[PDB]
């Protein structure tokens, strides 16, 4: 049944189980977030919806933590913009300076979230520059710049578990995680499209257009 | 590094068959028994170190014939064979030098041993010899850090190296004999203080059955 | 530094004059709103010439410089335009900003 | 560029963002001044606590009491502490930097002193 | 003054349509179409200025993040009909040829303090 | 005092291989001896003797092993069906930490039956054990065990004749250091990445396979049978409390002689090395440093460690951990910078990229560390890079960033004099360096960053 | 209930309130951003005239119109002050009522179910 | 703005008739000039603009190096 909790002072009503950042949404309380969406399984890597709950020593993560009886939530304490403000600065730092020439630009999160939650300068100067990544062909329809992938997995969670298409995932490890399918093969599906409104950042973008 | 793509070469193509010998089958039947029956694919480590048992690496053909045995997307043995280190997607040869170069090593001459292995063989630590014969490679901590000079070949563990003998070691290697089974030229054995034992200086064990809890 | 830490003091002065204002015109002072160095006093339609008068003639007001008048159309409200008095006090340099609603056939009181 | 605004290594943006730590517009309508004349201030309380406080809270933001009666009911003190001043005067326009002239007189002047310009300082 | 689209020292051009300089503009002067080249590029196959409602403000100087744009000190180009106003991508790319060196020098003087 | 453990109170005679490690050799050790009462007891018996032990992982959590085992049965664990599991963490790979090499390779069937006896406190079907992959040789050893516990029947479908049933399987790892964490553990065991899980959800609720599962040290399970035959309070008597018991110690570094052992906790550090390793090579005068606990824990320094205890309690008031007991020392010609530069490699090579804090993090350390190790940097980057370990630390999905951001922060805590005679170094040597290394004449050049160093090319 | 034409006082052309219509929505939720900021405000903007949208001029390629209300659109609090304004003009409407996402509960935990039976699918992460 | 640390006086007329002002304005003439020459002689150094790149543009080095940097210069002139 449905339970109860306060988040940042409010009192909202939410069904038990339900994760953090649903119960935040429901009560008006905006959560940045990158890597959860609404369709999609529950990821919690990008860990830009930190919130603190007096239970927990560290800040939680809102998509991923379940809601309990009681539970009080602050989402505008110091430590959580501070907290936004480093995963902010980490996802940028390897990111192109490719605005410009983006498609994405304009209607791009990376952008308004950085510019609502981020700092207003950067600190990285690094004589041996950021990394790149290989351009990956999947298809006529879906172009791919991948350098600008924040590796959300939003294509990842959408190609395997919404239309059943399991060629496209993860390979390599760490700095050099990919999004691809390891070898040159299509991007095959009905709903290929719809990455193209998944993928956060510009680095899967409608081709013809 | 590590490169994560797959550019299709005339070798290690996926058109290349790649079957399993009978007695590497039974083996994959077996070690497909220890997993529940509906998770079968949980094998797939297991299945991808016969495979590159087999044949000499772990080669398209043999991640897609694991993937086809245990009826997944080859995407996911993809993902589980560029994870994993131990898995050696380009063709090397018969000896795999791998330096441990994490700090306990390097504060007793790794660097040595490095580079009596770099003048022995001219070969940058990823290349390969032009025999083929020799595989060189940097490697973080391999376990044995009570004896921080120390190398493997293929399996076996070499350990409290001088650049001296690691150059003794390889010519013994190049000739085709192996010169010891043992980690080093004998000067321990494997974890005790060069002075000797300090304890456990006993003829026989204690049984444990002397010390009794009543509780039974 | 936060730039409006230097009004702190002068918002409690307004707000204690505000309070005072609207004790002496209960019959006409709806509510007042204070920001920075800005205050407003929102009044209905026929409250306008009394609290005019009494501004710009009160000895401790004396808001004798009409600055500008204006309107600003918010549709969503029954009553589109809200009728905005801008006042200054060259006696005591001080000014005051005075509202009232209005509507497409309902006129105003004229302050000629 | 300006210390400590152009350090590396101690400005969170956020202590010093002050775009979003901008005054909220304060908005007292009369059932508020009412509140603040029966129940005090929080500076200084006329209020009792437990469910009593909260009761009358509650009726006057209902509209149990007018404001006349409210200024009706205010004693000698209030009135004069919270609406006058502590010697009973209104309170006069408030200035947020109080200027006092000086008249500039002499051979400091712009003008000799015939003309009908004088110097204010 | 007069409007100026630029190259690189190799010859191709600078603006690769990111409409800023479109979007900045505060008389809406500036009217931009783009698509990819047949060599794979983002390059602008409609470029036009309106010189009679430019107010020669700069904005879109500024705004480019190439600096593809730029306003030459150029003042005397007055015309005899208002059709010859109506800078295409052609005229102002052959404005950008012709006034680079003077182009440069502005640009080697202010840059810095850009 | 604490310290100088008798020769009849070590766990495990065979640490030294004198004895052997075949399965008549551990009946002479005692070990199966009472296997079959102890099974007949209850699992309550089992983890109340745990909790009078006080017990803690020794993994390096120290987690309450009791409680955590607890958890394991909740009230209607009836009512879940299916198999409850067991998974034991044989992937060292903390760099410095040997030790469970040794309790693997020396003492075999002591895990086997600590194995058996605590899935009996779990009410466990079956175990893993998950060995990574560059041992080989001792996962053969292993197997040979398990092979012969097999066919003497006191592992299997029928435990000792108890009626209770166990499978006891090898799953070997292959060259992840994550997989160390016991959830990327249980995923990589799944037949996936080893991505670790975020928790909530917690093992125990939700695990391998989706059953409820318990991941443990080796050791931590080794010592079991021992504790459960010589009683909790005997176990209790040794190391302080909070802190009691005997752990092995491997010590590794730039000490005389190089040592593996095991000693009662909360023994002080001069006399550990003095007594086991020969000292410190030069003497105690030529010590720069120890690190107590493998390459996750900060750095001590000389004049603190001096009188420092042994125990959890006393490192972590010294602001480190024991971690898992993998001690290395630094003698005063060896370079620290370099060492925990080093350290930043490894956790850039070991990172598996999930979570973005620790993915674009530990890259960051890294190119920071290597300009630290030249020199190529000004002196408050010393200050933005301890507030970079600050954007990892608390903010990932697992304890791998952690590690990471705290090697760095002991560093700077105690040898930014070094950092800073180094950097003098490089400006005084070579040329006036801007933040993140850039030089008067340092520009781009047809593809390539010309006239600088470029540390880390 | 609807002004008719000639007492509007606004001024505007007969034709707006005689053969124009009128559309109120609230915006969609963007496919492309998670944000939700625009999406609570009630626009109220014009259906397009076939004749009159837009056309091509033939010397510079510009977009020429000549409805005049092709780009104003004004913002309501709230759907029955768009209503009670559109009434108020005598402009005749059409109402878009919302969509909004139905709420599901979602937990991390469920990507780990034990499966008794054969697997449907490999979860990947 | 620097009103305050600058020194001037302030012309007052006395019959409010055209002469008056064109006094006043004769007089403000001076003042600007001596008002003029203290901010030549005091103009200090520092930045010009707010150092807030959420608010003013990065300068051209910050935006064609850094990340932050042209992401605000992008959203401030879209
Ligand atoms: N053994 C090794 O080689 C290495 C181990 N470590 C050690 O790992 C430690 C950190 O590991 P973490 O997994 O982050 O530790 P942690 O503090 O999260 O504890 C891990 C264990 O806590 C248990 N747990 C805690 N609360 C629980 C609850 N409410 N219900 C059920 N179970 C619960 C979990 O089952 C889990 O296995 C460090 O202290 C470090 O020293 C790190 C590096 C190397
Ligand atoms: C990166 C990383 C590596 C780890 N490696 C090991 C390991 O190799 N062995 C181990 O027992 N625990 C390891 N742990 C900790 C375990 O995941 C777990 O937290 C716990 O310490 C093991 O259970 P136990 O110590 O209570 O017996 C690691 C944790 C992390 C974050
Ligand atoms: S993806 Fe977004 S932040 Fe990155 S370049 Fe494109 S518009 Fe800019
Ligand atoms: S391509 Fe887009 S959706 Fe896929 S991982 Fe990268 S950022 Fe996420
Ligand atoms: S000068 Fe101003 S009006 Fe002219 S194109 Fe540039 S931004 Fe537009
Ligand atoms: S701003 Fe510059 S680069 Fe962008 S479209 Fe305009 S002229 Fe081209
Ligand atoms: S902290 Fe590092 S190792 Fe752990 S999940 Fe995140 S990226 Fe992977
Ligand atoms: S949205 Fe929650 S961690 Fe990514
Ligand atoms: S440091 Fe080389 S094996 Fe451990």
């Amino acid at each position: 049944a449905e339970i109860e909790l306060t988040i940042d002072g409010h009192k909202v009503s939410i069904e038990a189980g339900s994760a953090l950042i649903q119960a935040c949404e429901k009560a008006g309380v905006t959560v940045p977030r990158y890597c959860y969406h609404d369709k999609l399984a529950i990821a919690g890597n990008c860990r830009m919806c930190l919130v603190d709950v007096e239970r927990a020593p560290k800040p939680v993560a809102s998509c991923a933590y379940p809601v309990a009886p009681g539970m009080v939530v602050r989402t505008d304490t110091e430590r959580v913009k501070q907290a936004r403000e480093n995963v902010m600065e980490m996802m940028l730092q390897n990111h192109p300076l490719d605005c410009p020439v983006c498609d994405q630009g304009g209607e791009c999160d990376l952008q308004d979230q950085s510019m609502r939650y981020g700092r207003d300068r950067g600190r990285f100067t690094e004589i041996t520059g950021k990394r790149s990544t290989e351009d990956k062909n999947i298809g006529p329809l879906v172009k791919t710049s991948m350098n600008r992938c924040i590796h959300c997995t939003r294509c990842v969670r959408f190609a395997n578990d919404i239309a059943g298409a399991p060629e496209l995932g993860s390979s390599g490890r760490g700095n050099d995680m990919q999004i691809g399918t390891y070898l040159e093969k299509n991007l095959n599906t009905e709903l290929s499209g719809n990455v193209i409104d998944l993928c956060p950042v510009g680095a899967l973008t409608n081709k013809p257009y | 590094h590590i490169v994560s793509v797959h550019r299709n070469t005339e070798n290690n193509n996926p058109s290349i068959p790649f079957e399993f010998s009978p007695e590497n089958m039974k083996r994959a039947e077996e070690v497909i028994a220890k997993y529940p029956p509906q998770y079968k694919k949980a094998a797939v480590m297991p299945l991808l170190d016969i495979g590159q048992r087999q044949l000499g690496y772990t080669s398209i053909s043999v991640m897609n014939y694991v993937a086809k045995l245990l009826e997944m997307p080859p995407m996911r043995v993809y993902e589980v064979a560029t994870f994993y280190t131990m898995y050696n997607r380009t063709p090397m040869g018969r000896y795999h030098l791998q330096i441990c170069t994490t700090t306990p090593c390097q504060l007793c001459g790794s660097d040595g041993i490095m580079e009596a292995v770099q003048n022995t063989l001219n070969i940058k630590p990823g290349e390969t010899t032009k025999d083929n014969l020799f595989t060189l490679s940097e490697v973080e901590c391999l376990g044995a850090c009570v004896n921080a000079p120390m190398m493997a070949i293929n399996d076996d563990y070499y350990e409290d190296l001088t650049p001296e003998g690691t150059v003794k070691l390889l010519e013994d290697c190049k000739a085709g004999k192996m010169p010891t089974p043992g980690p080093e030229n004998h000067v321990r054995r494997d974890c005790e203080p060069a002075s000797g034992q300090k304890v456990l200086l006993s003829k026989e064990p204690h049984n444990v059955a002397d010390f009794l809890q009543e509780g039974i | 530094v936060n730039p409006a830490d230097r009004y702190l003091q002068h918002v409690s002065d307004l707000h204690q004059y505000a309070k005072y204002i609207m004790a002496a015109l209960p019959k006409y002072i709806q509510g007042f709103s204070v920001w920075k160095d800005e205050l407003t006093l929102h009044v209905a339609p026929s409250a306008v010439i009394p609290v005019t008068t009494f501004l710009r003639d009160n000895t401790s007001t004396q808001y004798k410089s009409i600055i500008d008048i204006t309107a600003v159309d918010y549709p969503s409200r029954e009553n589109r335009f809200e009728v905005v008095y801008n006042f200054l006090s060259v006696r005591h340099n001080s000014r005051i900003r005075l509202k009232t609603y209005a509507t497409e056939v309902t006129p105003v009181p004229s302050i000629t | 560029s300006s210390y400590p605004t152009n350090d590396i290594a101690e400005n969170p943006y956020w202590k010093r963002d002050h775009r979003r730590a901008y005054p909220q517009t304060a908005f007292f309508d009369q059932k508020t001044v009412t509140g603040l004349l029966e129940l005090g201030s929080e500076a200084t309380p006329r209020i009792a606590d437990g469910e009593a406080g909260t009761k009358a809270l509650a009726n006057i933001a209902n509209g149990g009491v007018s404001f006349t009666q409210a200024l009706g009911k205010s004693s000698k003190d209030v009135i004069y502490g919270e609406v006058l001043t502590v010697n009973g005067l209104p309170p006069v326009a408030p200035t947020l930097a109080p200027k006092q002239w000086k008249i500039i007189e002499g051979e400091a002047a712009i003008y000799p002193k015939g003309y009908p310009c004088r110097t204010f300082h | 003054g007069e409007h100026a689209l630029r190259r690189y020292p190799s010859g191709e051009e600078r603006c690769i349509a990111c409409k800023l300089c479109e979007a900045i503009c505060p008389a809406l002067a500036i009217t931009i179409d783009a698509e990819e080249r047949i060599d794979g590029s983002r390059r602008t196959t409609k470029y036009d200025i309106d010189m009679t409602k430019c107010i020669y403000c700069g904005y879109c100087q500024e705004s480019c993040p190439v600096d593809a744009i730029v306003e030459t000190p150029n003042v005397e180009y007055a015309t005899e009909t208002r059709e010859e106003l109506l800078y295409n991508k052609e005229k102002l790319l052959a404005n950008g040829d012709k006034w680079e060196l003077e182009l440069q020098y502005a640009l080697d003087a202010d840059a810095p303090y850009r | 005092q604490y310290g100088g453990l008798k020769d009849q109170d070590r766990i495990f005679q065979n640490l030294y291989d004198n004895y052997g490690w075949d399965l008549a050799s551990a009946r002479k050790q005692g070990d199966w001896y009472k296997t079959k009462e102890l099974i007949l007891k209850g699992d309550t018996w089992i983890i109340d003797e745990i909790k009078k032990s006080g017990l803690r992982g020794r993994g390096g959590a120290g987690f309450p092993s009791g409680l955590k085992w607890s958890f394991m049965n909740p009230p209607g664990w009836e009512k879940n069906e299916g198999p409850r599991y067991l998974v034991v963490n044989a992937d060292e790979g903390e760099p410095g930490t040997c030790k469970d090499r040794e309790i693997m390779r020396k003492d075999p069937h002591k895990l086997v039956e600590g194995c058996l006896l605590a899935g009996r406190a779990m009410n466990a079907t079956a175990a893993y054990i998950y060995i990574r992959g560059e041992f080989y040789n001792e996962a053969a050893v292993l197997q040979t065990a398990i092979n012969e516990a097999y066919a003497a029947g006191l592992i299997g479908k029928d435990a000792c004749g108890s009626g209770y049933d166990f499978d006891v399987y090898i799953h070997r790892g292959m060259g992840a250091y994550v997989c160390g964490e016991e959830t990327s553990l249980i995923e990589s065991l799944e037949g996936k990445a080893g991505k670790p899980r975020l928790k909530p959800p917690f093992p125990a609720g939700v695990g391998l396979f989706g059953r409820p599962s318990t991941v443990t040290n080796v050791e931590t399970v080794a010592v079991a049978p021992t504790i459960l035959r010589r009683g909790g309070d005997w176990f209790a008597s040794f190391g302080r409390e909070r802190n009691s018991g005997t752990k092995l110690f491997c010590i590794s570094g730039n000490v005389n002689e190089p040592c593996t052992v095991e000693e009662e906790m909360s023994i002080p550090l001069r006399e550990l090395l003095e007594k086991h390793c020969g000292g410190i090579k030069g003497g105690w005068d030529n010590l720069l440093g120890v690190i107590p606990g493998g390459c996750s824990v900060p750095i001590l320094p000389k004049n603190i460690c001096e009188d420092v205890l042994m125990d959890f309690d006393a490192l972590k008031d010294v602001q480190s951990g024991l971690g898992t007991a993998a001690v290395i020392v630094i003698n005063k010609q060896q370079d620290v910078i370099r060492a925990i530069q080093r350290f930043a490699a490894f956790y850039k090579h070991e990172s598996c990229g999930q979570c973005t804090p620790c993915r674009e993090g530990t890259t960051w350390l890294l190119k920071a560390m290597d300009r630290f190790r030249t020199g190529q940097a000004k002196e408050r980057e010393i200050d933005m890079l301890y507030e970079l370990t600050k954007d990892i630390e608390g903010h990932t999905i697992c304890a791998l960033g952690d590690a990471a951001a705290w090697p760095i922060q002991g560093l700077i805590r105690n040898f930014r004099p070094e950092m800073e005679t180094r950097m003098k170094k490089f400006h005084d040597e070579v040329g006036a360096v801007s933040v993140g290394g850039w030089m008067k004449d340092a520009r781009v050049e047809k593809g390539k960053v010309v006239g600088a160093p470029l540390p880390g090319v | 209930d609807n002004v008719p034409a000639h007492e509007i006082v606004s001024g505007a052309p007969a034709e707006l309130s005689r053969n124009r219509v009128v559309r109120i929505y609230q915006q969609a939720k963007p496919a492309t951003q998670s944000g939700e900021y625009g999406t609570f405000a009630w626009r109220l903007d014009w259906d397009i005239v076939d004749v009159a949208n837009r056309w091509e001029n033939d010397l510079i390629g510009w977009q020429s119109s000549g409805d005049y209300m092709q780009a104003t659109q004004m913002k309501f609090t709230s759907k029955e002050s768009a209503i009670k304004f559109a009434n108020k003009q005598g402009w005749d409407f059409y109402i878009q009522e919302p969509h909004h996402r139905k709420f599901r509960v979602k937990q991390y935990a469920n990507n780990f179910v034990h499966s008794y039976g054969k697997l449907k699918h490999i979860r990947t992460k | 703005d620097a009103y305050d640390k600058v020194d001037f006086d302030v012309p007052v007329g006395m019959n409010g008739d055209c002469y008056d002002r064109y006094l006043i304005r004769m007089a403000e003439f001076r003042q600007s000039l001596r008002i003029i020459e203290q901010c030549c002689n005091d103009m200090p150094a520092g930045a010009v603009k707010v150092e807030d790149f959420k608010i003013n543009s990065p300068p051209r080095n910050l935006m064609k190096e850094d990340m932050e940097a042209l992401i605000h210069h992008f959203l401030l002139y879209t």
